[PDB]
């Protein structure tokens, strides 16, 4: 927390003045969109393993200055940006649906370099 | 017993034994084997302090070079290589690491030959290396000292 | 060097610094071009004692890519620990 940081050190990236709850209502959203995905999905178990877990201290600890080393994710103003891509990514494999078997096995021994 | 420096136990191929180990051992196949040598043909050769062990097997290893049929390369090449490097050892023209180098090639031609002469050559020099090691170091020390 | 103290003063004042301390050219400080013969060292494995190439087989010791999964509770990991935010240079933090 403390005095609002004038600049985050990355041009284009802006300092958000309400970062803790922005992480909160983002982090709920991936948990929300994860609801559609099946339980057997490998994505979901990994998602919930780091979503509400990392929703933990941000819910508990409110000082973003201490929150830097809570997630080892760098500056908070890009962590919420990173959470945005995770929310974005969750939408992506809501369509890819990758837990089916391979579309096609690799044709003959194409791999196995050298030739 | 004071005079004798070492004794060829049972044959030229069998590594020579010094007084330090041959003070009690019985001349039998089993005791000779555990004495890092062999009874072989019971060709016991006595030799005193006055003679040099290096000049002793010098003529011995020279005879081995004069015999090898040359069929397999380890005996054909190594034994002559042994003769040249050991000829330097007589005067002492080698650094301390050459004894390990001589030991290395001695293990190289040991067993790798078609016949047992190749190892039959390894054993005498191998026994000389393991027993009169300080003698080789001081003989080489005199070589560099007198030819400084 | 040649240059008299008068215009040396002109260079020093106009540039705001003393240039006679170090100049962009060279002088007698350069090592002369007839350096004595060297005695370059020998290799670490140049010993004639145990030196078998069966030990150092850099080309040979390489192994195929290790098979771990092929087409033919759990925990979440990362390819490496996340980076550490390095601190400012103690010598000079802010230019
Ligand atoms: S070890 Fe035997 S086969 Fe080989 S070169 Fe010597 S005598 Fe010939």
């Amino acid at each position: 927390a403390g005095l609002l940081k004038k600049t985050t050190g990355l041009v284009g990236l802006a300092v958000c003045e309400t970062p803790h709850e922005r992480l909160k209502i983002l982090y709920t959203k991936i948990l929300d969109v994860l609801g559609q995905i099946p339980k057997n999905a490998a994505y979901r178990k990994y998602t919930e393993q780091i979503t509400n877990e990392k929703l933990g201290m941000v819910k508990a600890e409110p000082d973003v200055k201490k929150l830097e080393e809570q997630l080892q994710g760098g500056q908070i103003e890009e962590v919420i940006l990173q959470a945005e891509n995770e929310l974005s990514l969750a939408r992506k494999m809501l369509r890819w649906k990758p837990w089916e078997p391979l579309v096609e096995e690799p044709p003959a021994n194409q791999w196995k370099w050298p030739i | 017993w004071d005079n004798l420096l070492a004794v060829i136990p049972g044959g030229s191929s069998t590594p020579l034994i010094p007084k330090s180990v041959c003070e009690t051992v019985l001349m039998d196949f089993d005791a000779l084997v555990q004495a890092q040598t062999g009874l072989g043909t019971a060709a016991v050769i006595v030799m005193d302090r006055s003679t040099d062990i290096v000049k002793a097997i010098a003529r011995l290893i020279e005879f081995y070079k004069h015999e090898s049929c040359g069929q397999c390369t380890p005996c054909r090449e190594g034994v002559d290589w042994m003769n040249k490097v050991m000829a330097r050892f007589v005067k002492g023209d080698a650094r301390p690491a050459e004894i390990d180098s001589l030991w290395e090639i001695s293990k190289q031609i040991e067993g790798h030959t078609i016949c047992a002469l190749g190892d039959g050559a390894a054993w005498p020099v191998q026994g000389l290396i393991r027993h009169f090691r300080p003698e080789l170091e001081e003989r080489m020390q005199q070589f560099a000292l007198q030819h400084q | 060097a040649s240059a008299t103290r008068v215009i040396q003063l002109l260079r020093n004042w106009a540039s705001g610094r003393d240039l006679q301390a170090k100049l962009q050219l060279r002088y007698q400080e350069i090592s002369k071009r007839t350096q004595p013969p060297p005695k370059l060292p020998v290799g670490p494995s140049h010993k004639l004692s145990n030196n078998y190439y069966c030990t150092r087989d850099g080309r040979r010791e390489a192994m195929p890519p290790s098979i771990v999964m092929s087409s033919q509770e759990k925990k979440a990991v990362t390819p490496a620990p996340p980076i550490k935010r390095w601190e400012l240079s103690k010598d000079q933090p802010y230019l």
